[PDB]
């Protein structure tokens, strides 16, 4: 997509992931398992809700009476209400037809958008305590325990603390051993 | 191994599919369609005024009482008039109604409409009343239009018909009458013994003078005589005057009229079906928020824009894999 | 205790606020309104040239001189005309004008407009020129329409009228003439003597002939007479022959007309403001570039597309905080 | 936003900087203070300046005179008219209303944007000679003084003259 | 250091596009959705060739103006061609009713055959041979081809009580008229009956017509009218005519069959020899492209009409300066 | 809506890349040259196809016939029509032109995030093995050969490979 996250280096979505629309999987000693974004979803549900009604409440609809009251030698006047009847089909089929095929292309790239967000604020924490994976997963080179994991998801990820023995371990991979 | 951590998104099951302009046929998770593509299939009524269901009949009929038409009862008022296409009962004894499609326009919605008796046939002592043809059966049996009188010779004599009515009540009139046309010197002398005639009608606004055009035309109904009928809107403590030695359609029921609102003429072949809405069509009313609809483009009411659209669906939700 | 430098954006005390597709009421440093909501309250000259301001008169009633109307001086040409919505003045003698609306959309937009004295009294020697009616008061006093000439019998007698008038002016003349309609055989001999009459014209384009309908009629204005007017658009160098031996109501002046726009009626109370504009509408004028407005439907000129909204608010700052 | 920057990892706007739509704030031992990035914001004021008048100049006006000149027994054409009149309304109402969301959205992103490719930007010449701090800030090693931080909002950051400076910074704190 | 970079096209094209937010912006390749080339001449609408009328009015091809070439029979068409001004409309000054809704009625035929109803020779005691100068062929006095002039014979005007009935499985467009004479002289001269009348009747047709005995001003060089009437005759249906002078009789008329509606064009070219979609008075259009700026007054499936010099859409990408 | 790499830290087109919309381009021992990659290129060819085939292929079209069929006592009714055809031409007019415009905006920025999607694409790949110049490039510290560049071309580079000889040079650079 536009932001490149969506089936870009982020291979598929997870069926295991039934809480929300987007968030995270993790996996350690202890064990592993899917967690959901609550803020970045419902922002996201609230948006796509209010575009839905939007595209619907803006309408504005008022009474009219569609018939054929004229008779056979009012012919030309007829004419004058098909070239109008027609023109505004054809109005209101063009635009409705590329409202929906704009619309769609913007809410799939909304959702690239936000899943490419969570990614970056987790990127930064990290830093180089963990390795980026390239397809949306952090290796940390350090252990993440439960409480380390939950950190990482609501932004109060302590870098310090684990600098040191992380750094221990980026020496081991580079050493060959 | 090393511990991980990892961003994603939701996937399910779902299978349906959207359009963007870059990408055609792309499966989500959630979508929305905003195209109405349902109705009930049943003529219901406008915002809880029923409409008026014209069965075998067309306007003009029901108008001047045709005597195959009478099978309905008095409608007070209603939202807007449902005709079959090709109504059977139109016009027993051939000829026009002047101005019919301003007429039925002006009939599509009426606030109050009441038959009232204007001109009783006690008021012709001077002129036969009892005028009835073929082409206007009832049950078999030669017959006329209700709410008229067909005026004919008496004791070989056809006075001159100088009379008037005043609208005494507080409603608009609709009052029609109308000229019969013969066919030779000789029926014309038989029916009215005069054989230079004239009707002439006048009020506030009116001043029309008519001259039946006595020559052969091709039969129709078995008939090659005509009747033309006419109407007016008498308002209210105004006058029409009638002057006619011949050949006149008097008047004898009149509607009380009043008018709010305007709407049209439905043609359609459905029956009642006991249901309000706020937006019909002829095959069916429609009950829907959404802006737009497929189903038909001659609507009554608030309705959704018509298009030449299958689908219109918004994705909602996300891409799915 | 380490140096820093980071990234920000403007915000300020604004608290205008836009809706976006997914968002409403969001606070934006700056924004902008396309939709045009303000108008002057004045009628002005639509580029350049004055309206047409008929104060209590209608059309008909300008055209024909009714008595009540003031004259509003010669103004020789105008973008459109004003009327008010109920005019008080119009034809004073009861009846009709012919293709009355067609007439007055010839008329809404004039280059060049004079009234022309083109049949004067004096070329009706053998009838009496004098007519006048309660009807058509000036000043209490019965008058009659100041351009057209009610022509009535002399010393017993109608003779037979054949006058023609050639256009020698370089313009189009606009020339009005019309036929009474009397209410009884007796008064039809009171006026003209003749019992049947008729009014014939002709031109190189028009063949009209026009009969009396003496019948009767509901009192307006006091009168069940009634006055049929009709008109024609005489060509330079075309030649007009009227042809009459009773009921016919003479073209005493004529108007030289030029047309090489388009326009339309206005219906509207107010008053002449001494401005001008591109845009008008009946309760003021629209100045203005923006694309959209919600003044009024009812708009001539070069205006902005009308709209059913309160506000198009432009985003043009950022997100406020 | 779409982007990640505004009301995202910098939580709101400065109510600081008067002059410019986007710019930076330094702090460091002589003191603090704003300065506007003037190239992007002149980009951005035309970028938004052409949008408008593009929405205004592109309507095409037209000389029309709407008035009701049918008559009592024309009622069935000025009712093509009424669906004439009433049928443009609602095309127009409903672009027009639809317009104005797309395009507010479109140009609050375009503000994100901005802000995003001008933090970027910094973040380009800085690289491992600053840390990044997740709120739109950067907290140098090298202790960047007044003409350093102008050659940060000039482009002209000298990576090698500070580069050892950082580093040995970089190691105290590991 | 070995090095790897990641770049985009850049070509030597000059097109410009126009964005929302830029102006005049070089691209690599563009693509322009606005149709702008019409072929510059008239031809076929879906494979039927139009009716084109050189110096003639439908009026006058109708009723056979003599200075109209009856040149061929098309038995159908798709649409009409006149020019702004014909020259040979009305030969003798008049009218012809409804002649606009006649005129729609025509645009589009799907069978039209000229067909003799009444035969001069079924006036035995009226006079068929009127002629006038203001309709002259080949500068004689003449007549319409299609309508016969009634005058009196042997000082003698018989009241005509004629009726014909349509035999024929296809719809009958039948054209009549009444002729406005000058004076009481003329009318005695021509007709001997003071008094006349034209009487017209089918199963929905009621038609009474007196001439006007006026003075006009002089049209063609007459001062007299002819005003023409018409109808559709049903199949099995009898129009029953009744008249003691001025009547302008039928002779001949034509069958029509008609399926679908068009219009009338204004134009002054001629047949192309060619087949279009979408048709206009100067040149037809092809083309797939969702708008045009050639003209208004089209017929046929047409791209939608708008005021604009180019719409061209972007395809490839922003493009830089040569290096 | 820009993504900061056309025109942005990506300063211009090459003329050399001749066979594709996106690409590489390599220096090292064995020489030089460009490299177009087909998948970005062909997606954005498809995509770039549909958007202009759904703006012709949507609209619809039906047979009309356009004419002036109204007398010179008919003149309110042709003010109908010519009310009729004259707010048809505005609102097409002004759809078609906003069209393009907003159209044109996305088609641009869609390529620019093409571009930057493949710049991240090889950035993940490589990691610290090279170091980003911050123009598009990425300057290797390992010895990367013309089977290596293809690597990084294609998805199949293999970082643990060159880890120890890009990390030894990376000390070295003093
Ligand atoms: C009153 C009477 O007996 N008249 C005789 C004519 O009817 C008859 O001409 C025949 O008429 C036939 C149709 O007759 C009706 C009808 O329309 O059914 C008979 C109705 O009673 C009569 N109504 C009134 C109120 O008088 C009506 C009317 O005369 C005219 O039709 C009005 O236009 O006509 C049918 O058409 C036959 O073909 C026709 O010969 C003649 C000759 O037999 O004698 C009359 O005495
Ligand atoms: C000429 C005369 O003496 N006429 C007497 C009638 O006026 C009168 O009927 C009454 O007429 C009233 C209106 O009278 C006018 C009018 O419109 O004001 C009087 C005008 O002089 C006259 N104009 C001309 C040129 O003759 C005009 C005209 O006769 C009619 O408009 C023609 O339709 O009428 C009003 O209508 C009263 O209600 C009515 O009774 C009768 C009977 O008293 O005597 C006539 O001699
Ligand atoms: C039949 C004949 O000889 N009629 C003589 C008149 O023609 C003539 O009046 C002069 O008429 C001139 C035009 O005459 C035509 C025409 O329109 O060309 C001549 C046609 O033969 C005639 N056709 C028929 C069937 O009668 C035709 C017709 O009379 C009228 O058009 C009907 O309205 O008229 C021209 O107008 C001259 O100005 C006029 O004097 C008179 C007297 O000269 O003698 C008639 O015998
Ligand atoms: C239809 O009938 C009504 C009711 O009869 C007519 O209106 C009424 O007409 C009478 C005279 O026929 C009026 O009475 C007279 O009024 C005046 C004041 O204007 C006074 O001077 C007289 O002494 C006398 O009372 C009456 O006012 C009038 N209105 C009402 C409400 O009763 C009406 O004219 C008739 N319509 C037609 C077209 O004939
Ligand atoms: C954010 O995540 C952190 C890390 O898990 C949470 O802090 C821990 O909370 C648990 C709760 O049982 C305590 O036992 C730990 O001692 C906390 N660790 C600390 C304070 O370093 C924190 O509560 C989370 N905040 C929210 C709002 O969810
Ligand atoms: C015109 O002629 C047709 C053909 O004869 C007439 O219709 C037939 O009339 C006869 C005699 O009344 C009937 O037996 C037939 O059933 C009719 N139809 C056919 C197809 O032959 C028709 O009536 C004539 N026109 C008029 C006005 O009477
Ligand atoms: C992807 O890139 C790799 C790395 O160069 C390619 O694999 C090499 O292909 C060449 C072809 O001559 C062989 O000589 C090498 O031995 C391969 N190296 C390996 C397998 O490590 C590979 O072919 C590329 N894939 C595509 C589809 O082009
Ligand atoms: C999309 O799906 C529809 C319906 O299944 C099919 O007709 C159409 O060919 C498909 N198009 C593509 C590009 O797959
Ligand atoms: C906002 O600030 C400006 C500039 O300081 C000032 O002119 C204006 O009055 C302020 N508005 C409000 C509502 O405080
Ligand atoms: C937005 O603001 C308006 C006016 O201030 C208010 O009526 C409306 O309810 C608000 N909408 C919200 C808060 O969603
Ligand atoms: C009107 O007068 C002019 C000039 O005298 C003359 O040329 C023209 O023929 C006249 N028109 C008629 C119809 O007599
Ligand atoms: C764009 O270029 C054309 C000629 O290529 C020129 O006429 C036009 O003025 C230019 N537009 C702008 C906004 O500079
Ligand atoms: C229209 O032009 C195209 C060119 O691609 C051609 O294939 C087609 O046959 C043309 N149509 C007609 C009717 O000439």
């Amino acid at each position: 997509g536009l932001f490149g996250a969506i089936a870009g280096f982020i291979e598929g979505g997870w069926q295991g992931m039934v809480d929300g629309w987007y968030g995270y999987h993790h996996s350690n000693e202890q064990g592993s398992g899917y967690a959901a974004d609550r803020e970045s979803t419902q922002k996201a549900i609230d948006g796509v809700t209010n575009k839905v009604n939007s595209i619907i409440d803006k309408m504005n609809t008022q009474f009219e009476a569609v018939g054929r009251e004229f008779n056979n030698l009012e012919r030309r006047i007829e004419n004058l209400n098909k070239k109008m009847e027609d023109g505004f089909l054809d109005v209101w089929t063009y635009n409705a037809e590329l409202l929906v095929l704009m619309e769609n292309e913007r809410t799939l790239d909304f959702h690239d958008s936000n899943v490419k967000n969570l990614y970056d604020k987790v990127r930064l924490q990290l830093r180089d305590n963990a390795k980026e994976l390239g397809n949306g997963c952090f290796e940390f080179y350090h252990k993440c325990d439960n409480e380390c994991m939950e950190s990482v998801r609501n932004g109060t990820y302590d870098y310090p603390q684990y600098s040191e023995e992380a750094r221990l371990k980026r020496e081991e991979i580079s050493s060959g051993r | 191994p090393g511990d991980q951590i990892c961003i994603g998104y939701h996937a399910n099951n779902s299978t349906e599919q959207v359009d963007t302009i870059m990408e055609k046929n792309v499966t989500v998770t959630h979508a929305q369609d905003i195209l109405e593509k349902t109705h009930n299939g049943r003529l219901c009524d406008l915002n809880g005024v029923k409409p008026l269901i014209l069965k075998d009949c067309s306007v003009a009929g029901w108008l001047l009482g045709n005597p195959m038409c009478d099978e309905f009862i008095r409608v007070p008022e209603w939202s807007y008039i449902v005709e079959r296409t090709n109504p059977a009962n139109d016009l027993c004894y051939p000829g026009n109604l002047n101005d019919y499609e301003e007429l039925k326009h002006l009939l599509s919605r009426i606030n109050h409409f009441e038959k009232t008796l204007i001109i009783p046939k006690s008021s012709w002592p001077n002129h036969e009343t009892s005028g009835v043809s073929a082409a206007c059966p009832y049950q078999g049996v030669p017959s006329f239009f209700r709410n008229v009188v067909w005026l004919t010779k008496k004791n070989d004599a056809y006075p001159t018909i100088k009379m008037s009515y005043n609208n005494t009540n507080g409603e608009d009139l609709l009052i029609l009458w109308g000229i019969h046309h013969s066919n030779n010197a000789a029926e014309q002398i038989n029916l009215y013994k005069n054989p230079t005639t004239y009707v002439s009608v006048g009020t506030s606004t009116l001043n029309q003078r008519l001259v039946p055009k006595i020559a052969t035309r091709s039969q129709v109904n078995g008939l090659q005589g005509r009747m033309d009928f006419f109407w007016t809107i008498l308002k209210p403590n105004d006058a029409i005057h009638f002057e006619s030695n011949g050949n006149f359609i008097a008047p004898e029921y009149a509607y009380k009229i009043v008018k709010k609102g305007d709407s049209t003429i439905m043609k359609s072949e459905m029956e009642y079906g006991h249901c309000n809405t706020k937006c019909q069509t002829p095959i069916g009313a429609i009950n829907s928020s959404m802006p737009f609809h497929n189903i038909h483009p001659l609507t009554i009411g608030e309705c959704p824009k018509y298009v030449k659209s299958n689908k219109l669906v918004l994705a909602t939700g996300l891409r799915n894999s």
